[PDB]
Order: C-alpha cells, then structure tokens, then sequence
RNA sequence: CGGCCCCCUGGACGAAGACUGACGCUCAGGUGCGAAAGCGUGGGGAGCAAACAGGAUUAGAUACCCUGGUAGUCCACGCCGUAAACGAUGUCGACUUGGAGGUUGUGCCCUUGAGGCGUGGCUUCCGGAGCUAACGCGUUAAGUCGACCGCCUGGGGAGUAC
C-alpha cells in the first residue's frame, strides 16, 4: 500500500486514500489470520461452513422473497 | 346396520409451565359386515367425547374390501409402518385367527374366516392401518380377469 | 395438424427477440403502470417513466403500439425489459445514418462538461460527449445564449461503451475494459450512467463498455447512514456519477454521486 | 509410459496381421515389456508406491491374459511364454 | 467475461508482461477470478505465468520489496 | 456385472409400470423373449416386439388399466445365486391361482397351470400377480 | 365450441419458463420456443371442449358451480363471469377449509348476511361512531371473502380453477369431498388433482378472460337446457 | 497431495476408427498401501511445543491465561498398523420423473459477440415418485432388482481377561 500524496492535495483525503488501499490489500485482515494457529481441519471447517452459509442466504432467502410479507 | 368397535383407548399427556395437561385418543374401527371398512381416531380430554370423535372419523371415509363369501380371495400382505401383516384366507367354521386390534377391523369388514398374523410391530393403530391396508389392495377374480382382457374360467 | 408446427415456424418467423416489432398494444393503463402484450408468455408491468416525452405526462393511450426487448425470461411471473432501451436503438441507428452522408443533423444544444465534453441532448435523452466534441473550433458555448439551438456534428464516439461529443453552432463547418483503463480516470470525470440494481449497501451504476461501479452508501446524498438507496434515487436510471477511484487490477471502479 | 515406435514395433512382431494391436499375445508382450520398464524405475525410486500400484495392475492384467490364452489354446501360450521369458 | 476465450489463445505467456499486469494488484498480488472474470482453466494458466515472471524478476513479487 | 437377465428384465418391466412408461426396450434373448410371449398370453402386457440382427432389442408394450398398472406385482423365484425347481406336484399357485407363475419345463417355458395340466414340472422363474 | 385461432391470438399457446416447469405436465407441451414452454393446441383444445361439455351437463341438472380466481390480475374478470350465469365465486384469497369445512363457513355467511340487512333494510341508523365504523369494516371484509359464495347455500356440485397450483388448497378441499374439479392448469403446475385439467395460461389476462366466457356461455346454455 | 523449474513415473477422460472375442464380477485365507502420535539408528533444529519451570487466576488450579521451554514436529532408511481412517452409507452391474450450478473434454452452427443447439466424464445443492422409526435419501438412492463378500443378535462386565 505504498502512497505518495499529490501537489496541492489536502492530508485528510490523502490519509483516506491510504486507508481505502489498505482494505483493498486485505492487509489487517491477513494479519489478524496469521496472529495465530489454525488447525487444517479447523481452517476446513470455516471455508465449507462459510459456503453453505453463503449457499443458504442465496437460494432460500430468494424463495423466501417471491412471497409477500403483507 | 354399521357396527362400530372401540379397539383401544390410551391417556396421552403435553407437559406445559403448570405440569402436565392429559387426554385421551381413541382408536375405533366401523364396517357394515360387508366390504365396508373404517377405522377412526379421535382424541379429547375425556374419554368418552374423545371416542366419539373417533366413530364420527370413521363413519366418513370408508373403504371397500372384495370378499369372496365369508374370507378373503388370496393371501395379502399389508404393511404400515412398524406393524406388517399377513393374513390368509381359510376354511368355513374357523373362524378369525388373528390377534388384537387386527381381529376387530376384520370383524366389522365381515370376514368370518381368517389366519392372520401380526409380524414387526402390534402397535394397535399403526396395525389396524396395515390391516386396512392389505383388505384394499386384495383384488377380486373379476377385478384381475377386467385389468388382463379375459374371462373368469380363464383365470379361474 | 403440421397445421400448428407450421404455425410455430411460422411465429418464431413474425417475432424476434430484441425490442424490434413494434408489437405491444397497451391493453391497460393505471398509474403508475403501463401494460402491453408483444405476443409474450405474459404482459410486461412497465413503469409509467418508460413513457412520458420530455415534459412529464403520458402520450400514448389504449391501443397504441411500442416494441419492449428481452432475451431474459422469468423471474418468477412476468415478461419484459422495458421498451425505453428500445428506443436507443433507433437513436443508433440515427447516430449510424450519418456514416452514410457524413453528417447527422437533428439539434444539438450543449451547455457543459460533466466530464470535458459538453452534454448534448437528443429529443427525451441527454447524452454525455468528449469536451472537443461540443465545439468545432476554441468557440466555448459559455458565451453563446444558454442551452442555444444548433444541431450536434459529431466529434468523437467511444464505440462499445457510449459516449458520444457533438458539434454545436458552425453550421458552415463540414481484457478489453481493464488495459486502458485511464479514459475516464484522472481524479473526477463525471460519466452519465444507468444504474442496474441497489444491493441495499450500493446502487451500481455502471455504463462505460463493461464495468462496475458502485456508488456504495457513504455519499449518494448529504445524509451518511439513515439513507437506504433505493429511497433515494431510482431503479434504472441514468444519472450524475464520477469515478473518484480507479483500481484497473481489482476492477473496483468506486465512483461517487455526492459530487 | 511405453514409446509409440516400441509399441508399434510389439505390436508387428507378435501381431498377426501387424494392424491386430489387440491379439491376446501382443497385449501380453505390450504388458511385459513395460513391466521390463518400469523395474529400472523402482529399483531406483522404492518409495513410488503410486507408481507401484499401476504396475502391480499391469502384471495382474497380464497374468489373467497369459490364464486366458492357456484354457483356449495351450500351444500358443506355449510359444508366447518361450518368447517373452515368462516363467509361468 | 473472459478476455482469453475470446482472444482464443492456446497458452498464456509469462513473457507477455504487459497482459499479466492488467491481473496483478498494486501490491502484487494475483486478481481473482471473481473479479476478472477469468475463466478457471485460463485462471491457474495466467497464475503460472505470473509466478514464472516473479522468478525472472519481470513482475515483482511484492511492491515493498527491494 | 450383469449376471441375471430375465431379473433384469423383470426389474426393468416393473419399474415401467411404476413410472407409467409405454413401452420398455432392453436386449433381446431367446428365454426372455419366451417369457414375454407367455406374459402375453396371460394378458400382463399389450405385445412384445424383438426387432435387430446383430444385437436385437427386444420392446415389450405395458398395460394400464383404469389408470394403475396391470402387472401388480412380479418377482424372479429362480435365481443364479440360488436355483428352484419344483416337481409338478409342488408347483406353487401365485394369488392363490388369480396370478400365474412362468415355469420353464422339459417342453418350454409356460405358465404354472400349463405346467400341471401337461403332467411335468421344472424351474420356477418367476410369480407374475 | 372455442377456435383454436381465437386461443393463439388470446395467447393460451404461450406458458412458464422452462426451469419452472412441471414434467407430469410434459404430454400437454409442444416444444420450448425462446426458452418459454410451448403449451400443446391439438391437445388442450379438444380437452376444453370435452370439460365444457360437462359443465353444461351439470348446469342441465341444477349444478351448483364454484369459480376461484385470486390471482388478483384476474380477480375482477372471474366476478364478472360469475355474474353473467349468476353463479358463485371466489375472486379473493381462498379461506382455508371453505368447503371441508363448510359448517362452520355457514355461521360466517349468516353473520355477513345480517350485517347486510343491517346496513341496508333496516334504515335505523344512529349508532355510536366507532361501534358504526367496526361494524361497515366487518361487512366490507366479510364481502371481499364471501360475496360470491353468500347465496350457495350448500357445497357446489362443480369447482372451475383458473390456476391449480395458486388453489391447490381449494382444489385438494374438492378431492377429500369429490367435488368435479375444472382446472386451467400450465406447464408449472400440477394436473394429478384435477380430474377435467385444461394445458393454459393461466398467468395472461385475455386467456383468462377467454377460458372465463366460453365456460359462462356453456353454463347459461345449461340453465336454458 | 498446494511456490517455481527439470528428470523418472502411475491413473483418468474425450474423439473417432481398427483389433481381441466373455478374456468378466466378487473374494474367506493371503499380499500390499495405510493420518497423527509413537519406536529404532544416523542427521538436522528457525518457528511451534507434550513434559518441565516460574508468574497469575482460584477455596484449591498438578488446568484454562502469561513468560520461558525439552522430546517431537523436519530429512534418510527401517518398524508401528491404528483414528469420528466418516458419506458413521462394502464392491460390480442394470433400471426408474425434474431443476439450478461448478469443472473438464468434444460434434455441429453465420463464433455475425462474451454466444446458439447438442453429446460424453467427474462433481455441489434442491426436490418428485418410491423408500424410511422418523430425521431424511432421492439417477452420485437410503428407490426398483441381481452377483459376491464383510458384519450384527439386550445393556453393562468388555473390545477386557486367558
């Protein structure tokens, strides 16, 4: 995420700038990940129960949606 | 005419923030002493109230049963849940062998003549069903000569 | 008999998929819904928006006859995409007809960038052009009475993503996406682009030849959090947005719309 | 894997009309010389016990293909076994 | 939308520099395929090639590095 | 692997007239085609026609009457994991003489009762009901 | 009775999408033309005309028939045929259990029909505001439910659907008493409950308006018969 | 089983043809492969960390938390032969309504465009008939059948003793 702030550009949008970057890394996020050990199995675990989570919000919540609610 | 048996009766309960509420579910059977069979199962907080709820079930959907004179026209298997049955036609003066509820439905549906045993579950209502069940499915002479495009005396 | 497999040929033969055939009769009107019947599995519920000319009330009653589009089918119980876009394509083809004598004339009157091409307008739609396209010479309209008349001569087209600069007075004067993604980039070229769908976080508008933009929450209005976009602004319908950020890598073009 | 050219040098040696490819025999040729193969690779690699595996097939397919040729017709199993060294 | 069905190329080129930097990050990573809209068998390809180059030097690893 | 035919075939039969299906088609062989000559005759099916040179494909036509199917039930009896055999005396009676049993005898493949009236027993193939 | 040309004008030929379908409704489709299931003209129409036949038979015998619409596109179209043969009809939500449970509907329709007479031949009038106000809000949604079915005084002998899987309750209510069901019915629903299923677009406002007339005209014949 | 490269190497799938001509399926004993931990001998040892030590917490804290930390984890060659070694679902074959995808081929079609119409392989989810104690399974069956094998017979005692 490497910057340089722009002649005549304010610090404030700068920072933001900064910061917008930063979240496009994925880089706290990473760090935060990698803070500590998780087993493989554990690490399975959460990306298959993420997708069926994902999988669920997608579909049903659609079926859901085609009934009115009043 | 109809005539209507009351085969088991059985206290259910529901646990609620108090304690326990109770009632009572009857299991009754009603035929006409031919083909017509139906089985009926009410449930009240009394007994009696509870029992007839169960006839008035009953006496509505009812179901036909090909009887060829006082048994059945073959033997049939019947199966509803845990309670599989089979049950056999027999001979003139022998009467309904057949155990509990099972004999009650076949009473009614008039059948006189009868060996018929309960396997896997006797579980009263789930075994009337089978019961029930097995009457249905039993086909005639004539019901199979019309289905396979023949005469009776070629089936025979 | 073959009577009606013929007669199947024969009606995939008289209808087409696109918004062509005129075809459509408007067999029921109540605000705020239009409804025709193209010869379509169902009717379209069309949105009163789709028609009204340039001054905002209704022009066509029972009867009257305009082609839709599709290529989409089902989404529960319906049938269209609406017959607004249809139109574009007429308008391209007026826009085509100039190849033909090198000159489309009509009247195009532009009055300023967004985006460094003066805006020119034809008819009920307003396009957006590349700043030279508005003027032949250095003349600059800001010094011609406002929204004046003269026609549009065309400057410059985008080709696959629309953007069209026209001409204005002079009458005497006659993969793909992401390489070069620095067009409309510099800090804040302003774009006219349709928005597709409202995702309760965003409102995606995006038009340039095959991008996405977002116009997420944060700005769309000078209130932050208490906004939820599809009060806001609309469905379907091409408005303000500048780009204020491009990454050309993670193509998330984040444009703005409290500019 | 064997190399075309071997291949189809197996194939015309053993084969009858040299086109056949699938005759009992040449198969079994087919089979035997990749075993050949493959032993200079596992004297090497003993731990490629994946690699093993599809050997191991291999020489059971043969071993039901030298079965076969020898209840339908012993002389020419008779002959192969000559030929190619197969102890049994 | 792919851009290599469409182009129709048979391999994709860790030489051809200037292609893979459009599905590189400021910070050199790899784009993925949701937000390219690569097609999956063209994905792992251009991953290739982008590691291949890494190791030439041609695209950096990582914009810090030095 | 395939190891019985005509159980396949039964399966196949029973299977179309589970799913209402018109016709069933499978690989032809001389005792399966018997067999569906005989269900013919009996009446389970409307006709069967074997129809190739090199590998014919024997398609029998079911039968549905008022809606349900004809064949209610059909079981193979005799099977290559355990073969039956019956003497013309222990010859059984399907549905209590309602369903026929398809026996394969000295002299052809026929029906239970056939079998009796002929005087001779044999391999019970399968209850048809 | 009803052309074949005046249907595909009508737009009966056109159905749901293909994903939607149902395949117990695959001998009614013709083919699939733009990824839109193609309903199947040589067979619905004979099949219409054999239902129409019926309902005429009923209506000869004093039938009492049921027409349930509550689409809402269609809602007004449905009243109106009723209304034509003054027969019944259900053009609003189908209330769970009208028919197998009839007795205790009766109550209901007695109760909506003395509020009737109160608002109307009456003529008494002076009642407190909001008490007034309950009461006409009663009426109205006893109206909307049961305006139609009000005068049936019993079952019906017959039940004309305009969309099975919208009234599958209505229809299944039909099956456990054996009231003669009349379905139009396209290729997303299902015909197994049905016993006189019509392959329609149900979903088309002129078809429905189509399926609705004839079938009026087939009852009035009826009545005159 | 996961950076990239090379060498050796096993299987799968498709496209057409050509050939062989039942050579097949299953398999008690038998043989092999078999996570992690563990063992042996010789190397290696950054990080992590059973054991251990101290600091907390606590009524206590032979734990959880903190600071350290050795076997081990890594490599070579042997042994061990077990895991919720799970889809808690033996293998092989046939047959029975549908929808939405993913992946990997391949035939035709103006690829007039990212497409259009098929046809194969593997695969994720939903659901029909049917099945099921129900939960659910549902063309990848737990449906309808056939072939072979493995295994169960109340809970504990016990997968223990001899």
């Amino acid at each position: 995420p490497v910057i340089k702030v722009r002649e005549n550009e304010p610090f404030d949008v700068a920072l933001r700038r900064f910061k917008r970057s930063c979240e496009k890394a994925g880089v706290l996020a990473e760090v935060r990940r990698r803070e500590f050990y998780e087993k493989p199995t554990t690490e399975r675990k959460r990306a298959k129960a993420s997708a069926v989570k994902r999988h669920a919000k997608k579909l049903a919540r659609e079926n859901a949606r085609r009934t009115r609610l009043y | 005419e109809l005539q209507e048996k009351l085969i088991a009766v059985n206290r259910v309960s529901k646990t609620v923030k108090g304690g326990r509420i109770f009632s009572f579910t009857a299991l009754t059977v009603v035929g006409d002493g031919n083909g017509r069979v139906g089985f009926g199962y009410g449930k009240a907080r009394e007994v009696p109230a509870a029992i007839q709820k169960a006839m008035e079930k009953a006496r509505r959907n009812m179901i036909n049963v090909a009887l060829n004179n006082g048994t059945l026209q073959h033997p049939v298997k019947g199966v509803h849940t845990g309670s599989r049955v089979f049950m056999q036609p027999a001979s003139e003066g022998t009467g309904i062998i057949a155990g509990g509820a099972m004999r009650a439905v076949l009473e009614v549906a008039g059948v006189h003549n009868v060996l018929a045993k309960a396997y896997g579950s006797t579980n009263p209502i789930n075994v009337v069903r089978a019961t029930i069940d097995g009457l249905e499915n039993m086909n005639s002479p004539e019901m199979v000569a019309a289905k396979r495009g023949k005469s009776v005396e070629e089936i025979l | 008999e073959s009577f009606a497999q013929l007669f199947e040929e024969s009606l995939k033969e008289i209808e087409t998929r696109p918004g062509s055939i005129v075809r459509g009769v408007v067999v029921a009107i109540d605000k705020d819904v239009v409804l025709v019947d193209a010869g379509l599995k169902s009717e379209s519920a069309i949105p009163a928006e789709q028609f009204k000319n340039a001054q905002g009330e209704l022009e066509i009653q029972v009867g009257d006859e305009v082609d839709v589009a599709l290529d989409a089918v089902e989404d529960g119980f319906g049938e269209t995409l609406l017959s607004r876009e249809k139109a574009k394509r007429h308008e391209a083809w007026i826009t085509l007809e100039k190849a033909y004598e090198d000159a489309e004339t009509v009247t195009g009157v532009i009055n300023g960038k967004v985006k460094g091409g003066f805006t020119v307008e034809l008819n009920g739609i307003r396009a957006f052009l590349p700043g030279s396209l508005v003027d032949v010479r250095p003349v600059r309209d800001t010094l011609h009475l406002e929204g004046k008349e003269l026609e549009f001569k065309v400057i410059k087209l985008d080709q696959k993503r629309n953007n069209v600069v026209v001409s204005r007075r002079a009458v005497i004067e006659s993969e793909d996406p992401w390489v070069a993604i620095a067009k409309r980039y510099p800090e804040g070229t302003k774009l006219t682009g349709r928005v597709t769908n409202l995702t309760d976080y965003g409102c995606f508008v995006e038009i340039e030849e095959g991008v996405e933009g977002l116009v997420h929450v944060s700005e769309m209005d000078w209130t932050n959090k208490n906004i939820h976009p599809s009060k806001v602004v609309n469905v379907g319908d091409v408005v303000e947005v500048m780009v204020l950020d491009i990454d050309e890598e993670r193509r998330r073009i984040s444009l703005g719309l409290k500019q | 894997s064997l190399s075309t050219e071997a291949t189809a040098k197996i194939v015309s040696e053993f084969g009858r009309d040299a086109n056949d490819t699938g005759s009992t025999e040449v198969q079994v040729a087919l089979l035997t010389a990749q075993i050949n193969h493959l032993q200079g690779h596992f004297a090497e690699h003993k731990k490629d016990h994946h690699s093993r595996r599809g050997l191991l097939r291999m020489v059971s397919q043969r071993r039901k293909l030298l079965d076969y040729l020898k209840r339908k017709d012993v002389a020419r199993y008779t002959q192969l076994i000559e030929r190619l060294g197969l102890r049994r | 939308f792919c851009r290599f069905t469409a182009e129709g190329v048979q391999e994709i080129d860790y030489k051809d520099i200037a292609t893979l930097k459009n599905y590189i990050t400021e910070s050199g990573k790899i784009v993925p395929s949701r937000i390219t809209g690569t097609r999956a068998k063209y994905q792992r390809q251009l991953a290739r090639a982008i590691k291949r180059a890494r190791y030439l030097s041609l695209l950096p690893y990582t914009d810090r590095h030095q | 692997s395939m190891q019985d035919p005509i159980a396949d075939m039964l399966t196949r039969i029973r299977n179309g007239q589970a799913a209402n299906k018109a016709a069933v088609t499978m690989p032809s062989s001389k005792l399966k085609v018997a067999i569906a000559n005989v269900l013919k005759e009996e009446g389970f099916i409307e006709d069967f026609k074997v129809e190739g040179d090199t590998k014919p494909e024997l398609e029998l036509t079911l039968k549905y009457f008022q809606g349900k199917a004809v064949v209610e039930s059909i079981q193979r009896v005799s099977r290559p994991g355990l073969r039956i055999y019956k003497r013309k005396d222990e010859l059984p009676k399907v549905m209590a003489g309602l369903g026929i049993a398809v026996v394969s005898t000295s002299k052809g493949v026929m029906t239970d009762r056939a079998a009796r009236q002929a005087g001779l027993g044999g391999e019970i193939i399968c209850y048809v009901a | 009775t009803v052309s074949m040309r005046d249907m595909l004008k009508a737009g009966v030929h056109f159905g749901h999408q293909t994903r939607y379908w149902n395949p117990k409704m695959k001998p009614f489709i013709f083919g699939a033309r733009n990824k839109v299931h193609i309903i199947n003209l040589e067979k619905t129409v004979p099949m219409f005309n054999e239902a129409l036949a019926e309902l005429n038979k009923i209506a000869s015998r004093k039938g009492k028939i049921l027409f349930v619409g509550t689409k809402r596109a269609a809602s007004e179209a449905v009243k109106d045929a009723a209304l034509s043969c003054d027969q019944f009809f259900v053009n609003h939500r189908w209330l769970g259990g009208m028919l197998t449970n009839w007795k205790t509907v009766r109550q209901s329709i007695k109760r909506l029909k003395d509020l009737e007479t109160q608002s109307q031949d009456g003529t008494f009038d002076k009642l407190t505001k909001k008490e007034a106000l309950m009461r006409t809000r009663e009426l109205e949604k006893l109206e909307n439910s049961l305006g139609g079915i009000k005068d049936m005084g019993g079952l019906p002998d017959a039940l004309f659907v305009i969309d099975a899987d919208h009234e599958h309750i209505a229809i299944k209510e039909a099956n456990n008493l054996g009231i003669p069901v009349f379905a139009i019915v396209d290729t997303n629903s299902d015909p197994d409950g049905v016993d006189f299923v019509i392959p329609g677009n149900d979903d088309a406002i002129r078809a429905v308006t189509l399926y609705l007339g004839a079938v009026a005209a087939t009852v009035r014949e009826g009545r005159s018969q």
